[PDB]
């Protein structure tokens, strides 16, 4: 089962101030400890701090401004690092993975993305896009779904909630006056269209949306 | 604190080659190295720990070795679900540290895009807008240009491209182009064109649609 | 004995920057460093201790971090009163060993010189000399030129200038220019005029003032 | 209150032979290490040696020429280095500061300006800045006083003996012929003056002196 | 006596697997380690692993893709290390050598080239070179013998089945179209040819030949 | 692992001057460096074990010395027996290593070639194949050129050379050159030559048959 | 074993300054290090033992410093008696070793020639050979051209020079010039001049005795 | 008095060896060590070996050609280093010096200079160098003395057989056709000459010479 348990999202005001959670399931010793990391985009990870939840004793990396504050809840087997005064340095996916004291990360979460901005969260506007009665086909057709006007950052987006992987492409958000945009496409063969439904399934914990959109023909 | 340093940067290497990544410490810390790996949006992924000793998940294409400041992971015949930044991270002294991450890229034969016009949808023409969407899928090498023509003519206002990185199915490269204008100044045109100029072929690929 | 490294020897930033100090041991020293700080005529003051730990008084924009043979200080947002020299130093093996030190220096906005002109005082003339001081003043950047001007004819003789260092009530530079001659001299001239050329205006600030 | 306490000058010919004092209050432990510390004019910190009082075993730099031998009354809790056939390359501040064994020093004297020449002390000449009766004016004015014809350094100067520190400027001296000359600027509201008064004390411990100079206008 | 004991050679086709021996003789202990070194052609010496056979541990080169499992027969003193799945990169002499446990390699065996190939074991061809009646002489002369038409290497070649030593060129074979030739040269007093007989021993393990060939003159 | 470099690659000298052969380590390994010599398709022999002990067998021309990182194989007066490869290698630290090897040469006095010409043996030739034998002996430099004439008229296709290395009985070198053609095509000519071309003269040492 | 490395090899310097020589070692030796002199001739003298322990007959202007890699000899106050060789050496580890050494030279105020012309002895003559014999002593700088002439005429045969090292009584140099023929050759010829041409003048300094 | 007494010179033959002496006096120790050092000529000190004599244990330099072997007489105080087998490579002063067993060399020998030539010993001819009567004078005279025609080297010349020191330059000699030459300064004040006497004493230890030499005014 997933060991680690993040929100996938938290945006947050310049000078404002967050809690994310990291909650455990699987073994867990008293001698456990439990890291958190950073990834600004495109960029490395970065060590930021670590707790032993079965005591309450934390470290940080001083080598860095310390945003972070850490503690657990070693009733619910959760983790919470307080990063306190933030700005847009700050924006990073910070996940948080477990060590059982023998120095390497097993095991990590899915990571929380955090956006560190003035403006506002905006669920994303979703819209077929099947191919026109002009184009012709091979022995495969490719479909795709739009994801768009969209604040903050992410959205994961599958193909019949899973079951559909090979042939998936999504692409990376654009942002354009405050609105992520994006479109992700899927390959099938032609013969299992439009018998076999497709459908793309798009969440965005930030406003925590979930969005089906069937992909028909156009009439 | 130790200082990990990854050379090089960034590695192209040919499917099935064995392949090395690199890994130096700025003290002698024994074989206290572990080596992650992190897929395109993916978390990361403890491939090899103690410098050489496997994992279990993990094809045994991968291994490691080395001890003191020297190490090294390998993979025995790269593949495309290879493609991913690698570190590698010591635990020999505190705080434990991470090396700056090393790219792994494929390269593989050419390969031509395939291309797809997609009108708006009639949900957003509804809402008072209209994006037309050009996919430019699976080619191979990465740099690819992409045309926008409306009655015959060029347009370059209102369009928004973003490429993935090299996918993990095929070592292949992909990518969208977004052309936004409302429904106003979509209606007054008939013939929507994306244009594809691609290494693969002197010609261009290109796909329309028309509204009429 | 250890060798302390300091680079950069100066280091320029901006307000509110976060700003960061080197200092390289010869040899692994644990975190036996310690920083000290010291302003124009100041004597030093402890800033941080065993590399990074606080002290009672220092703000906490400053840390440190490091241990073996690199350490940093860092400084959260620089501000004027952070202008000064930094040396650091190590009690690991003796004799203790201080850096060679490293100078902060912050650029601010450009800002035009502040002239006043001072005739003699009369208390001076008494025992037979007579200085006219002219004080250019809070300005940015450190470079100004002064040219005194005797009854419209420039003088050269009898000048001596002095410039502080960057000011830590506000980043600034000044300077005072002091133009020396007997009674006698001083006597048989009627106007006496204090030029300043600095990058804020095209047009000289000019100050002056006359006997009769 | 002042931890350690040093004499502000020292002038010696060359050849001749000084002895500093560095005297201290607060806690004293006879675990304590005194040291002194050399910095010749816009050069660093040079370690010269250390003494523990309550004992008097004291270690030297070897790196340099050893021109320091160091004692100590334990009655009075006072150190001395007696720096012996100095030259110009000696003249600098030597500061003492105290360290308690453990490597770092807390705590530092103001340091004595020692100076190696042949001259002769002067005490400095002071005399007012008012501005001329032509000269027009801001929301804020500009006074200062100008300390001259003095040897050796240095001075401290002062306005209302502390009380105004907000707009103060003093130069660096420049020497011609034998004796240093400086001045100090200070720059208050112009409604606050002459009405509250305003003057520049100036300290010169070579020669013991110390003067006010009350800065009225122009009669 | 011949401490340790290999087969001069095996051809082995692309991922078939190969299985080496090493049999030993003298002073066996049970603190003993065999080695196995790898030397592709015209480069240089590399560590594969090592066995202490009265038990039957052995560590392996990390450094790189394991080719290797070692074992041993305590009871016939031979060592064994199994090649298995070959490229052309693994094509090599393999030498084993015996350490007593005090890190050096006092001995070593002769080594076995293995050649990994789709082709065919041929044995070789050999032939007198005499020199024709037109050809004067001197204090010495020159007969010789010519290796061709085999696969795979190696050829080791004698004279009079190692009395003639001074004055002999084996020269290194040249591969072409799938078999490799080559000569070896001997150099006698003229004097002694053809009274005294002059014969060329030619072994070639890979087909377990062996042939003599005398050198006559020329009808 | 402990990484041992051998320099230079290749070491030329004069026969009986005292060779210095290097190997440094990447990290300190007291004296546990043993030095081996491989000659010509021989197997490794031996020569000297922690960096200075002798071993039985082993001419004491031979020496080791050296400590830490720095280790030194020397030859008293070298001579032809020697010219082989020579390797370092350490038993410091798990897994042992060896260095990447240095060659040595020796120049000796000029020597001008011995060539040997050798029609086909009446053995071959039953078996429907002709090869022609030319040895070109004990010559010194190495760099030598053969030519072969068929009836006055140069030919190029059908000739395989072969050349050995430096020889331990001289110091020189040689060279095998052989030409091969059918009977058929053997059977058309009547003159057979090998040229050759070497620094020692200006005219060529040329050797012919014919089978007439 | 232990490099030691001295820089620089030679150390030129004013009389009366500090001068300061430096010794590293290749691995970190404690103070383990001593110091020697060397004058022209002499043996060596011990002078600083244990990196910075005074021995007595030396001079206090004598210190030494460091410890672990880097180690310095100081000499307050150069002077005259002080040129030498200096040598440091090591006692850390097996073998002992010692540095390439270095030489200090005092650069003196320039001084011209004292020039001093000898006749042969008659004790030398009887035998049947004769030498005359020119001094140029106690000048600075050390490049000095000596000439001979015969009867006017400049001979260049039979002519000997030999130049002393720098000089610890005055820090000058001397040069000894040797003219040798048979007594058949000097008897058939008047005047011998032996002439010297040195910076510290424009016309030489020439010296000369006739026989008759 | 002199610690330790090494010859001034020895000649030896290609393939040729030598026996060298070192005799100690002063303070003996058991745990005293003995050390050889070699210095070709304008080159520096390399350490060739020690030995312990009470006792008889030694160590040799490995990273050189060993020429030396090292022994004692413990009964007269005297250690031996034989060189066999020199080339001109060795030809060199050799010091030896006594260690404590605490690695310094307090004490050194004044060393043999050991010339390695198929040459033959040859004493120096010695001759006056007093001025002409033509040349006038100074406040100071300039005297001296010419060696010629000896091998090997060295000599040592004096003047007043140690008296006349201060004044004194002897030159290096110049070797041509196998016989080294030189000469030796003095000079005095011309009021102390002829009436004070003035004499170069020339000791050539190869031979075992030693003449006077006066130097009186020409005929
Ligand atoms: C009894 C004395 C033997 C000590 C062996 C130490 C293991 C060393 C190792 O290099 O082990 C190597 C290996 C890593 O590859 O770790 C392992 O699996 C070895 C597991 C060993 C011990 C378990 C951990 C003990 C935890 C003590 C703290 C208890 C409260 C928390
Ligand atoms: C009982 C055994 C435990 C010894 C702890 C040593 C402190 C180590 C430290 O890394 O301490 C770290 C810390 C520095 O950050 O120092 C501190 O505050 C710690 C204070 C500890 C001890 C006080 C000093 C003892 C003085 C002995 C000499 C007495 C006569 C003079
Ligand atoms: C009794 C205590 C003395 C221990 C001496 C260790 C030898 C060190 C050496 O540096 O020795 C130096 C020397 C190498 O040059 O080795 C040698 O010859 C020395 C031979 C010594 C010992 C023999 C090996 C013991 C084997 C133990 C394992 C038994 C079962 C297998
Ligand atoms: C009782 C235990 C104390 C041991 C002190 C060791 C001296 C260390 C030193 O760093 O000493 C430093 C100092 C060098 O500067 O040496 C010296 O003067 C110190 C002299 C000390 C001892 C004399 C030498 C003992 C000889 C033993 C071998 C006897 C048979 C030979
Ligand atoms: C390899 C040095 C040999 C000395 C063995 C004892 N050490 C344990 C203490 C470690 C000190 C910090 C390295 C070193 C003690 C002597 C100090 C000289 C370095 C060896 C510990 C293993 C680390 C060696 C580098
Ligand atoms: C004997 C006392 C042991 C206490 C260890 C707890 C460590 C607390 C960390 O800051
Ligand atoms: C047992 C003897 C202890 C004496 C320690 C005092 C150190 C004096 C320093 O020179
Ligand atoms: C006390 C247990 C000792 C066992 C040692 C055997 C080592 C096995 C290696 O993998
Ligand atoms: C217990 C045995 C001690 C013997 C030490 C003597 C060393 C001899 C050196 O080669
Ligand atoms: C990816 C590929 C091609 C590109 N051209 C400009 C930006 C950019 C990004
Ligand atoms: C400070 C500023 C400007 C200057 N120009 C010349 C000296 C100097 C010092
Ligand atoms: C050895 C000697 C000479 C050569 N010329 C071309 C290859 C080659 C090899
Ligand atoms: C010392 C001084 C000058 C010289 N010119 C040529 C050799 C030589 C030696």
């Amino acid at each position: 089962q997933v060991q680690l348990q993040q929100p996938g999202a938290e945006l947050v005001k310049p000078g404002a101030s967050v809690k994310l959670s990291c909650k455990a399931s699987g073994y867990t010793f008293t001698s456990d400890w439990i890291h958190w990391v950073k990834q600004r985009p495109g960029h490395g990870l970065e060590w930021i701090g670590e707790i032993i939840p079965s005591y309450g004793r934390a470290n940080y990396n001083e080598k860095i401004q310390k945003k972070a504050t850490l503690t657990a809840d070693k009733s619910s087997s959760t983790a919470f690092m307080q990063l306190s005064s933030l700005t847009s340095e700050d924006s990073a996916v910070y996940y948080c993975a477990r060590e059982r004291g023998d120095g390497y990360f097993a095991v990590w979460g899915a990571g929380t993305t955090v956006t560190v901005s003035s403006a506002k969260t905006t669920p994303p506007s979703v819209y077929p896009l099947a191919p026109g009665s002009a184009a012709q086909t091979n022995s495969m057709v490719t479909l795709g779904c739009l994801v768009k006007g969209y604040f903050p950052e992410p959205v994961t987006v599958t193909w019949n909630s899973g079951s559909l992987s090979s042939g998936v492409h999504t692409f990376p958000a654009v942002l354009q006056s405050d609105l992520y945009t994006l479109s992700s496409s899927v390959t099938v063969p032609s013969s299992s269209w439009p018998s076999e439904t497709v459908t793309c399934n798009v969440a965005h914990p930030a406003s925590s949306t979930k969005v089906d959109k069937k992909i028909v023909p156009r009439d | 604190d130790i200082l990990l340093t990854q050379s090089p940067a960034i590695l192209s290497v040919s499917p099935g080659e064995r392949v090395s990544f690199s890994c130096r410490a700025s003290q002698s810390i024994g074989t206290d190295i572990h080596w992650y790996q992190q897929r395109t949006n993916g978390s990361p992924r403890l491939l090899i720990k103690y410098a050489s000793e496997s994992i279990s998940g993990i094809p045994s294409r991968f291994s490691g070795s080395g001890s003191g400041t020297d190490f090294t992971l390998s993979i025995n015949s790269v593949e495309s679900e290879d493609i991913a930044n690698y570190y590698c991270q010591q635990s020999n002294r505190w705080p434990f540290t991470f090396g700056s991450g090393t790219k792994l890229e494929i390269k593989r034969a050419d390969a031509a895009p395939t291309v797809s016009i997609f009108p708006p949808s009639s949900e957003q023409l509804t809402s008072g807008g209209a994006s037309v969407v050009c996919f430019l899928n699976n080619f191979y090498p990465k740099d690819i240009n992409v045309k926008w023509k409306i009655d015959g003519s060029e347009r370059q206002n209102g369009v928004l491209n973003s490429w993935t990185d090299q996918d993990s199915k095929d070592s292949t490269y992909s990518m969208s182009s977004t052309l936004t204008l409302t429904k106003d100044e979509y209606e007054r045109h008939n013939s929507y064109t994306c244009e594809a100029t691609h290494k693969t072929s002197t010609s261009p690929i290109v796909k329309s649609f028309n509204r009429n």
